[PDB]
DNA sequence: TATAATGGGAGCACGGATGCA
């Protein structure tokens, strides 16, 4: 179903604050923002999809995603907040992309 | 409103009651579509705490 | 990279084999 103004702004907000949260976890943990983002995304998408990203310096496998996930969950509550923020951020991103798919069709029909 | 403590002073044919009263005064806040509520239902806030 | 825009458009004839009622 198509979003509303409040829903759109909500998802957008969660996405932006999610990316900010990823940057925060990068500042805290000292890891690569791309790696953290890909791990969070991996946990959001679930066991359905795991694949190596060309940009990452390390290969992406469930062992690694578990290591990094448990490495993120070992943080204190205030630092563990950004994890939840990032997760809900990725979820919001998925819902946001899935919501706008009609626009793409309406644009592509002219091409 | 509920009366917590009641002090009574006897004067002539009358009594003067000093009432310690506790009540709640409601105030509405209209929320626009571009704003989000950061507080849960029935939560206790304080002075300076952000609601919306 | 910034008004908002959110579901398409075209277009005969007989056989064996299997699928279904």
């Amino acid at each position: 179903p198509l979003l509303t103004l409040e829903e759109e702004v909500e998802l957008a907000r969660k996405v932006e604050e999610g990316m900010e949260a990823i940057k925060k976890l990068s500042e805290i943990t000292g890891l690569d923002p791309d790696l953290i983002r890909e791990v969070v995304r991996a946990k959001i998408l679930g066991s359905a999809r795991v694949r190596h990203i060309p940009g990452l310096k390390e290969t992406l496998d469930p062992k690694t995603v578990e290591e990094i996930d448990q490495k993120l969950k070992s943080l204190p509550k205030e630092h563990k907040r950004y994890l939840h923020i990032a997760r809900e951020g990725e979820a919001a991103r998925q819902h946001l992309i899935e919501a706008n798919l009609r626009l793409v069709v309406s644009i592509a029909k002219k091409y | 409103v509920r009366a917590a403590q009641v002090e009574a002073e006897e004067e002539g044919e009358t009594v003067y009651l000093t009432l310690f009263l506790e009540w709640t005064e409601p105030k509405d806040y209209r929320v626009q579509p571009h704003m989000n509520v950061v507080v849960p239902e029935g939560a206790r806030v304080e002075a300076g705490d952000k609601i919306v």
